[PDB]
């Protein structure tokens, strides 16, 4: 499946969502600390089950299953300073999204 | 013994940023003793009003352009550190400056209180050279000691600002150089005295006596040690109040347990062997011991107030 | 095979640290070995550091 | 649903066997309560932060 | 005491544990008298009876639980106190009047 | 201690 | 005004002369100056006989 760049991203709390815009990308003049996210992008998780240990402890706190697979990019850990430039590339054809 | 007390004698100001206080006198070998002593102090500790906060419009990040200014935004945020501010009282101000019009900006074109003192009125900060581009900026400044570099602070604070408040390192020493003499001090019954001559260079906002002062009050605080050494809310509550499991507040009073100092003391083994509560009570009867930290059958020190309360 | 490609310039600057390397004009390297305060450093005569 | 084991019946699979097919996975539900109700659970919603 | 506040002491216990599987043998453990007494005390302060209520209760919780769950229909029988969802819409068609899936779904 | 600290009596008040 | 005050740890007492006397911590560039302080006032100013 095509993946795309959307700031729902699954397994995060309200503080890396805290500095973002509806697209994914950091506004123009955020601080950013290592650990923390600049482009929110997902995956197509392909369909693999499991040991069972998980899948019982799936039934019991009613676990809701993801196709929404974490790739997306992470700040190197030891750097730390200002981001001041964004720049989109984008095909012709496709749609022309909100930040393009 | 012969002791003596060395005394403040005279305080001569060559400039306002440059003055001379002689020390008078010291005794036999005091002087470079309490000369080196007091260089080390004033050049690190002293407290004065350094600007940490620039805060300006136009700007998204530090590293921009911005219309009809010669320098570039951190040279101007290299130029104000050397700005120089007397506060009076208040622990923490804000200044606020607006100006227009083609020409040089001064710093004296702020709109100062009565009680914030500027020192120097030709430190020219920017250069505007085109009439329609205006300067607008908020100055945040306070006052501490030391050389904290602005970093390790939103390191530690992180309470979340949003974009604009501009970061600058503080240079909180009010000092720049200093240096000691050592003369002979004349008192015609004991010629082994020596008096002393103390530089001080600076800008202004300093007293030039409560620096030596207040440094005295250094030595006088980190000399101590070298002379004199060589309740809870629930707990005051009955059991209908206590917001625990939910069938425990109305059936812990049927056995007459209406206080939870009441309540501390009363056993595992008859409590529930009386057929009034249940088996999922006893284990919150024991969150009310367990998470404040308490044995079974404590006798405790005076539970009962005045008001003695059920229904 | 790209659909978009965003990619995002930051800027970081790095103050001087113990143990950035360090050098004349002669070719007598060095590495910095303690920053110091400026009590203890040495002085001249009339009260400027070195 | 196969700890230590290696067969993975069913509905089918062991109600022939017991004496049942209505009453198998429903005496699971106060199994689910308990330990959904948290006196239990510190050792389990630990692992769901995956 | 008085035997109005005892089953007001007891009209709660019963609802406030509503989520376990609870049988009338608990409850006259509470009451500290008989079985039978409690089934006549309860009625002689409440005007209403206990035996069914333990049951309303339940059904009180399917007004929430039937709506608050997308989990199927016959796991949760047993924990309104049934070995049989087809018990369970037993009691439910005649108390609410629908088959218990069109009240999950119709919101 | 008490050295330095008459000697530094006459700063403080 | 963020200074600090110590307490004095320990006093490993050798013989009735002889002794290690530790105290820490201070506010930095002080141990030098209670140093510098007592190593000239001590050894150049006490009373005693000869």
């Amino acid at each position: 499946g095509p993946e795309e760049i959307t700031a729902d991203i699954p397994n995060v709390g309200e503080a890396a969502l805290s500095k973002l815009d509806e697209s994914g990308i950091v506004y123009i003049g955020a601080e950013v600390t290592g650990g923390d996210i600049l482009v929110g992008k997902v995956t197509p998780k392909g369909e693999t089950q499991l040991t069972p240990e998980e899948k019982l402890l799936r039934a019991i706190f009613g676990e809701k299953a993801s196709d929404v697979k974490d790739s997306s990019l992470r700040v190197p850990n030891g750097v730390s300073g200002t981001v001041i430039d964004v720049q989109v590339f984008t095909r012709d054809g496709v749609e022309k999204d909100k930040r393009a | 013994t012969e002791f003596l007390k060395p005394r403040l004698v005279d305080i001569e100001q060559v400039s306002s940023t440059h003055a001379k206080v002689t020390l008078e006198p010291l005794e036999r070998g005091f002087g470079h003793t309490l000369g080196n002593a007091l260089r080390r102090i004033l050049l690190s500790s002293m407290p004065g009003c350094a600007v940490t906060e620039v805060e300006i419009d136009g700007v998204l990040h530090e590293y921009s352009t911005k219309e009809g200014v010669q320098e570039d935004i951190l040279e101007i945020l290299l130029n104000l550190k050397g700005l120089a501010v007397r506060v009076q009282g208040k622990d923490e101000v804000i200044l606020t400056l607006n100006k227009s019009g083609i020409g040089p900006v001064t710093a004296a074109d702020i709109t100062h209180d009565g009680d914030v003192e500027i020192v120097k009125p030709q430190h020219v900060i920017c250069h505007l050279t085109d009439e329609n581009a205006s300067i607008s900026m908020r100055i945040k400044v306070q006052r501490g000691r030391g050389y904290v570099p602005a970093s390790t602070r939103i390191h530690s604070e992180e309470d979340e600002r949003p974009i604009g408040r501009l970061l600058v390192d503080a240079c909180y020493s009010p000092v720049e150089r200093i240096a000691y003499n050592v003369e002979a001090a004349r008192v015609e019954q004991r010629t082994d005295l020596d008096k002393l001559v103390i530089e001080m260079e600076t800008n202004g906002t300093i007293d030039p006596e409560e620096a030596i002062r207040r440094a005295a009050t250094i030595l006088a605080e980190q000399l101590e040690a070298f002379v004199d050494l060589r309740f809870d809310p629930i707990l005051l509550r009955p059991v209908d109040d206590l917001e625990l499991t939910v069938r425990s507040a109305n059936c812990l009073k049927a056995e007459a347990i209406h206080y939870i100092g009441d309540l501390v003391q009363r056993t595992e083994v008859e409590l529930l062997k009386t057929p009034n509560l249940g088996k999922k009570s006893l284990t919150e009867i024991k969150d009310v011991l367990a998470s404040r930290g308490l044995s079974l059958g404590m006798r405790l020190e005076n539970w009962p107030p005045a008001s003695i309360a059920d229904e | 095979g790209v659909l978009k490609i965003v990619k995002v310039y930051l800027a970081v600057k790095r103050r001087i640290q113990p143990g950035d390397k360090m050098a004349g004009r002669h070719g007598n390297k060095g590495v910095i070995s303690k920053i110091n305060p400026i009590e203890d450093m040495p002085y001249d005569e009339n009260g400027t550091p070195v | 649903f196969g700890i230590d084991m290696n067969t993975d019946y069913t509905l089918e699979e062991v109600g022939k066997q017991f004496d049942t097919r209505e009453r198998i996975r429903q005496i699971e539900a106060k199994a689910l309560r308990k330990l959904r109700h948290p006196s239990r659970s510190e050792v389990l919603r630990s692992f769901l932060d995956d | 005491m008085s035997h109005q506040k005892i089953i007001q002491d007891l009209i709660a216990w019963i609802d406030e544990h509503i989520d376990q599987p609870l049988n009338i043998d608990v409850v006259a453990k509470k009451s500290g008298y008989s079985k039978w007494y409690l089934q006549r005390m309860f009625r002689t302060v409440t005007h209403q009876t206990l035996g069914d209520y333990i049951r309303q209760r339940r059904l009180l919780l399917a007004a929430v639980e039937l709506r608050t769950t997308e989990r199927p229909i016959f796991d949760i029988a047993m924990d309104l106190g049934y070995v049989s969802q087809q018990t369970f819409s037993r009691v439910f068609r005649r108390q609410f009047d629908r088959t218990p899936s069109d009240y999950r779904h119709r919101l």
